[PDB]
């Protein structure tokens, strides 16, 4: 499974931004997929997860502001982020996961896309 | 053959920058400008050049003695240079941008060809590669497998992603391992002919009628993850299965699995399951996935004493205690259930991964000795107290406890409420059907860190 994040950018606080994750391979359609984020000198945080059926996990930090979705026909994962805050500034990454609500010890997060929120 | 009659610089043969650099190392030279002889080129019989950013294999036609190549994970499009390398027996070229495989048509000594994750539609050039035993074409854009009908030495095959008609497989009875994942298949009648199959992977298709599988008794591995299965009666004949994946289907009736005692891995997530009594005899199970179902009573799992991985997230479970007999348990996932009491987890000290968010957990003290935990989830608990009478002044007790047994003060309180340990108090101007509060505290158990957090709802009677 190959994953490429895009759509990172600069937005002011209150704004919206969508990041996307394009997958190559048959595993996407039948994997739990998640978004994580890392700010410099901070620990990786699982932001959101989604099952093939469409059940979701959201971190407490983003619940009610972010929406994870998938288009299996396009092999693409999305994270729609509304009411963005400076604290949301990070590199955003997608990966296949074993669990809906936690990260494993060594997930394949690949390259990521930068999201910066200005106050 | 392709040959030089004078020593020639490496970079005039191998015009791709990354490939010239690789060939400089292979041919034992100092610079990509150093000359090599045909005798130097004649030495190269294997070339492992994966994930180097190679755009062109121009020059490899001069490596006449190549038998095995790996150019996987590059940016190849044109593979014309392979056309006359008739000593090639194995090619690994997955994860490129190849569309045109006409250069492979006369490589009849090929026994292994790996091309998954490319842009191939037309596989007519493969039709005379009759010594192939391994052919991997998954994650391409193939809609027609007519070209495979004569590949009667195939033991391992994959393809995708637009195939509808499996009839070209009918005479390929040497097949042992087949992966038709991510096609447009409903009709698997032809697979009844493939009686040597040991592994069948068919995820993300449109299959509902699995009756053709009944005769495939040599199957040890089966995946039909992501189909339209409901009646799985046929699977009762597959008594050699050890590894079964039926996730993402419409299955409610597990009875046909109840005699399959060689099963060690059984994946049933995202179905219609409310009764797991038919799994109580599958005592060889080490991995059971039952996420995204209608489970409440999980007492049948108490017999499955070899379980090491157990997934149960998104069910209706309020009693987790049947897991207390699962002494080998390493991974326990049950996010989004109704568990309040985790006392039954206290002696499951082989747990290294506990995911218990969005339950009704108020007291972490039973988790204190799960020292092997490295991954932990405890956030977003939710529970509703028994109602109390509405009046302007409402007071309720807090009973939330962290791993040490200390009370956790509320983080937020609805309706301008306040906390004086252990009571939350509200001054309400008028009736409201509920008030609430949250808590949120970092917790580390072993090496695993999470937020322990929740929302407590207090209904008020008018
Ligand atoms: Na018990
Ligand atoms: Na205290
Ligand atoms: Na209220």
């Amino acid at each position: 499974l190959q994953l490429v994040e895009s759509g990172g950018g600069l937005v002011q606080a209150g704004g919206s931004l969508t990041v996307s994750c394009a997958a190559s391979g048959s595993a996407f359609s039948v994997n739990v997929m998640g978004w994580s984020r890392q700010a410099p000198g901070k620990e990786r945080e699982l932001v959101a997860g989604i099952t093939r059926r469409g059940n979701t996990y959201y971190a407490d930090t983003v619940k009610g502001r972010f929406t994870i979705s998938r288009d299996n026909a396009k092999n693409t994962l999305y994270l729609q982020m509304n009411s963005l805050k400076p604290e949301d500034t990070a590199m955003y990454y997608c990966a296949a996961l074993a669990d809906i609500a936690t990260m494993g010890p060594n997930d394949y997060w690949g390259q990521g896309t930068q999201v910066t929120v200005s106050g | 053959s392709a040959t030089i009659t004078q020593d020639t610089p490496i970079n005039q043969i191998f015009t791709d920058t990354a490939l010239a650099e690789k060939m400089k190392t292979v041919l034992g030279k100092t610079n990509v400008t150093d000359t090599v002889s045909q005798t130097d080129l004649d030495q190269v019989t294997t070339l492992q050049a994966d994930r180097l950013g190679i755009k062109s294999i121009d020059g490899v036609e001069y490596l006449n003695n190549l038998t095995q190549i790996n150019f996987s994970n590059n940016q190849l499009t044109d593979i014309t240079p392979l056309k006359n390398l008739t000593k090639l027996v194995d090619i690994l070229m997955n994860n490129n941008q190849i569309a045109d495989i006409t250069p492979l048509a006369n490589l009849t000594n090929l026994t292994g060809l790996t091309l998954f994750n490319n842009q191939i539609t037309d596989i007519d050039p493969l039709k005379n590669l009759t010594n192939l035993n391994r052919l991997e074409l998954s994650s391409n854009t193939i809609s027609d497998i007519s070209a495979l009908s004569g590949l009667t030495s195939l033991q391992q095959l994959s393809f995708g992603n637009q195939v509808t008609d499996l009839k070209p497989l009918a005479n390929l009875t040497t097949l042992e391992r087949l992966d038709i994942s991510s096609n447009k298949v409903s009709d698997i009648s032809v697979l009844a002919k493939l009686t040597n199959l040991e592994s069948l992977i068919a995820t993300n298709n449109q299959i509902s009628d699995i009756t053709p599988l009944g005769i495939l008794t040599n199957l040890d591995e089966l995946s039909l993850n992501g189909n339209q299965l409901k009646d799985i009666g046929t699977l009762a004949s597959l008594t050699n299965l050890t590894d079964l994946d039926l996730a993402n289907n419409q299955i409610s009736n597990l009875a046909p699995l109840s005699g399959l005692t060689k099963l060690t891995e059984l994946k049933l997530g995202a179905n219609q399951i409310s009764n797991i009594s038919p799994l109580a005899g599958l005592t060889a199970l080490t991995n059971l996935e039952l996420n995204e179902n209608q489970l409440e009573d999980i007492s049948p799992i108490s017999n499955l004493k070899n379980l090491t991985y157990l997934t149960l997230y998104f069910n209706n479970i309020s009693d987790i205690s049947p897991v207390s007999s699962l002494t080998k348990l390493q991974r326990l996932f049950f996010y989004n259930n109704k568990v309040s009491d985790v006392s039954s987890l206290a002696n499951l000290t082989n747990i290294n991964w506990l995911s218990a968010g969005h339950n009704q957990i108020s007291d972490l003290t039973p988790l204190a000795n799960l020292t092997r935990i490295t991954q932990l989830g405890l956030n977003d608990q939710a529970w509703t107290n028994a109602p109390v009478n509405y009046k302007a002044n409402v007071s309720i007790p807090n009973t939330v406890k962290n791993v040490t047994g200390a009370l956790i003060a509320p983080a937020t309180i609805s309706d301008g409420g306040s906390y004086t340990e252990p009571d939350i108090t509200w001054n309400l101007p008028s009736y409201t059907n509920e008030v609430s509060y949250t808590f949120s505290q970092p917790v580390t158990i072993g090496k695993g860190t999470t937020t322990f957090s929740g929302t407590v709802t207090q209904p008020l009677k008018a």
